[PDB]
């Protein structure tokens, strides 16, 4: 909120920024990348590059910069580690997680849980009798 | 334009050299009269003045031939970077250095017959020891340190820097012809000869140190012979230890510490 | 009660000696303080020292700028040597040819010692050429293969398209 | 007076700016070296396998 | 020049032209850099056969030798330098600075000047008033 | 030869000769040359086969690899370097030498002859009194 922040999140944003048209492409964003020793490929410039933008502009803005940046420097936001926990048991790569595997690595993986705490759970876990139970939705109900 | 440039580098050449004689000379007279001094003749005869007369002449004109070649170096400085004034070259490094190379140059055993009293514990016996020193024994080794003189005169005789084209072709490399990089290039080239001339000059010059100055407080002849000090200085430099033989005042220790510090670096540069 | 290793310069001079491995003279301690302080010191030189060498050896490494004048330095020589080197081979093999062949009293001495120069010039001439090729050598598996790499795939990248 | 001192002050800003600027170069060339050179290696093999059936 | 200064960079003018014929071309002077462990581009090595050449041949001879290793032998061009320390600031890639940045940057980075002394340097420096300064002209009126 | 000598012959024979053929080709060749780390291209693999071809076939045999192996094993063939010396000085790829060229460096490059000899030397190597002196004769009259 200080002044000296602010111009420290100048004068890194001067160097994403080659030019000075005030943007920070594709190009910029891997020819720094690279300078530095990084070798990305497109896909993974492209997903960068997509989740810091706001106004589905391709280019980044300053606010965007700023939105960021104060947020990845201080704090653990749980709700970050949560899903990657579930990422993990998602070999597949969809955003559903079967009930049966669901209890099997609950029951048998970690410090296990007993058979009734597991029953409560799925059956308040999920919120349909489909099998399919969602773990996109137990992080945005059950941790917020 | 090449026409007063060329005249220049002659003249710090020569220079050089008439400074490296003059040098060089009140060395080999201070040898000389340090190792008649003991027992040929006394300090109060004729022969330690005219042998000392000698040195403060030749440390007269050594000093006349530098206080000129930093003047041909200005000089120098001012046609290269255009210039009209000389104070423009003249900072706080340049005097600053002039100065101490003066000091070191300007050392020697002023004649006359001066003593002090010394006094100092034997070692493995812890038993005190006194007697009438000399005080031109203190003056008379620093005149080591006029050794630079060989390497600025190697420095301005080498035949690979002083090429034009390799001048220009580092210029366009934005490099510098320092002497760090003359360093670099003679140990990339030739590493172990350059190791082999050190330590070889190294020895004799620490054993006749340690000799000069252990011979006051000897009554035994084990610190103060040529050949029992050389060993001591093979030994510590290899790191293997002192035996029975262990310096009894603190010249002996300090130049001890200096082969042993210049031998831990030495040996791994070698091995490698 | 001797003032031998409670004097500040001895336990200095003490310290400094067991520092650099070389070991006691005759100060040793008396106490049990001593002794460990003296392998505590011994312990952190044994490493002190390593480090130090390492450091100072990599100082004295030239950098790439330096090497690419300096190879050219070295290629500036080595051409000088090689063409005084082979002009010695042509002088000795007419030389010899003239002593044997035009004169009309054979003089064997002069004969013998052109043909013992000849080997030495032949080989003097094979001695030189093998520092080029270890020059050669060393100036390459210097390069950056990283940007030509990228010059490539870019290539490659737009050839896609067809 | 100032003419000499202003001129000193300048060939020492000359000298400290020639200096910097090689240290730009230094920490590019020592970086440069951390290149993987394998994966982009085998996206160009396979490029050119799916070119090779023109 | 000294005659062995003329036999001198003819020693290297024989390195740099190979196969005789007492050119130098954009080929030859690639091998030659390569040969050292250099990898110069295609526009890099154009540019440097461009520096030095001054009949618009294209390619460079002796006397076009001589005029550049009698001058990068030894003093220390200002008019080079001065020039680098401008195009500094100018990261566009054109030969133009704004006034305004000028006066920010000499106000504000480095033994900062008063405002009284920038505005003389500012009138001095735009001759024609448009607000662009060519920093070009401000070199050769001021320097020589 | 002895019958060791051609025992070790044929072994070392066997090893160029991977799958068969009783033949050597370009291919193998290259293989077993880059088997050894060595990294030779094809003009300089098709010149070391025809270095060694006799029969104008492409292909080397047991009778003619037997040559060449007893005569790079001892002595050193002088006209074999007398050669390479005047190759030194040949930089244009070809098979004369100017005999301007040729008197200056017999006279300022090394061992310094006088002008009589030289002059002489000349004469006598010019059959054809041209100024392009020919090397592959004066090597092969002078070296009988
Ligand atoms: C080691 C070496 C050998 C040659 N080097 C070199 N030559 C350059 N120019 C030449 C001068 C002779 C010529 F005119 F015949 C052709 C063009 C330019 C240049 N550089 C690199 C450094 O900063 C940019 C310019 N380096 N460097
Ligand atoms: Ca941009
Ligand atoms: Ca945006
Ligand atoms: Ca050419
Ligand atoms: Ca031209
Ligand atoms: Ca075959
Ligand atoms: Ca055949
Ligand atoms: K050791
Ligand atoms: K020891």
């Amino acid at each position: 909120l200080t002044e000296e922040q602010i111009a420290e999140f100048k004068e890194a944003f001067s160097l994403f920024d080659k030019d000075g048209d005030g943007t920070i492409t594709t190009k910029e964003l891997g020819t720094v990348m690279r300078s530095l020793g990084q070798n990305p490929t497109e896909a993974e410039l492209q997903d960068m590059i997509n989740e810091v933008d706001a106004d589905g502009n391709g280019t980044i803005d300053f606010p965007e910069f700023l939105t960021m940046m104060a947020r990845k420097m201080k704090d653990t936001d749980s709700e970050e580690e949560i899903r990657e926990a579930f990422r993990v048991f998602d070999k597949d790569g969809n955003g559903y997680i079967s009930a049966a595997e669901l209890r099997h690595v609950m029951t048998n993986l970690g410090e296990k849980l007993t058979d009734e705490e597991v029953d409560e759970m799925i059956r308040e876990a999920d919120i349909d009798g489909d099998g399919q139970v969602n773990y996109e939705e137990f992080v945005q109900m059950m941790t917020a | 334009k090449l026409g007063h440039r060329r005249a220049l580098f002659e003249k710090r050449k020569r220079l050089s050299d008439y400074a490296l004689i003059f040098g060089m000379f009140g060395i080999v007279v201070m040898v000389i009269e340090t190792e008649l001094s003991w027992g040929a003749y006394d300090k109060a005869s004729l022969y330690s003045l005219a042998l000392k007369c000698l040195i403060s002449l030749s440390t007269i004109i050594l000093l006349g031939l530098i206080i000129v070649y930093h003047a041909r170096e200005i000089q120098l400085f001012m046609v290269d970077n255009g210039a009209d004034d000389w104070r423009i070259a003249m900072t706080y490094e340049r005097i600053f250095f002039i100065c101490l190379e003066i000091l070191v140059c300007a050392i020697h055993p002023i004649p006359g017959n001066y003593t002090f009293t010394w006094t100092a514990r034997l070692a493995f016996s812890y038993a005190p020891s006194t007697t009438t020193a000399d005080v031109d024994i203190i003056l008379s080794i620093p005149m080591f340190l006029r050794l630079y003189l060989i390497a600025r005169v190697m420095l301005l005789h080498s035949k690979l820097f002083t090429d034009a084209s390799s001048r220009s072709i580092g210029a366009l490399n934005k490099i510098n012809f320092n002497t760090r990089f003359v360093m670099k290039t003679l140990m990339t080239i030739c590493p172990g000869t350059v190791l082999l001339v050190f330590s070889i000059s190294l020895w004799i010059i620490a054993a006749w140190t340690v000799r000069a100055c252990e011979r006051y407080h000897d009554q035994q002849d084990v610190t103060s012979n040529f050949l029992g000090a050389m060993w001591l200085i093979s030994i510590t430099f290899l790191s293997i230890g002192y035996g029975d033989m262990v310096p009894n005042t603190y010249c002996g220790k300090g130049v001890c510490l200096l082969t042993g510090i210049m031998g831990a670096g030495c040996t791994a540069l070698v091995v490698a | 009660q001797q003032d031998v290793t409670s004097n500040f310069l001895g336990a200095m001079w003490l310290i400094s000696i067991t520092f650099l491995s070389i070991g006691y003279g005759d100060m040793v301690p008396n106490t049990y303080c001593g002794k460990g302080v003296c392998l505590l010191t011994g312990i952190m030189g044994a490493g002190c020292t390593a480090l130090v060498v390492a450091v100072v050896a990599r100082k004295l490494e030239l950098t790439k700028a330096e090497k690419h004048v300096h190879n050219f330095m070295m290629d500036t020589q080595l051409t000088k040597r090689v063409k005084n080197a082979a002009a010695n081979v042509l002088r000795e093999t007419w030389l010899i040819y003239k002593n044997t062949k035009l004169v009309k009293k054979i003089d064997h001495a002069k004969v013998r010692k052109h043909q013992r120069k000849f080997l030495q010039a032949i080989h003097q001439l094979r001695s030189v050429k093998m520092e080029q090729r270890k020059l050669n050598d060393q100036a390459n598996t210097l390069v950056d293969l990283a940007k030509t790499q990228n010059i490539m795939y870019d290539m490659i990248s737009d050839l896609n398209e067809r």
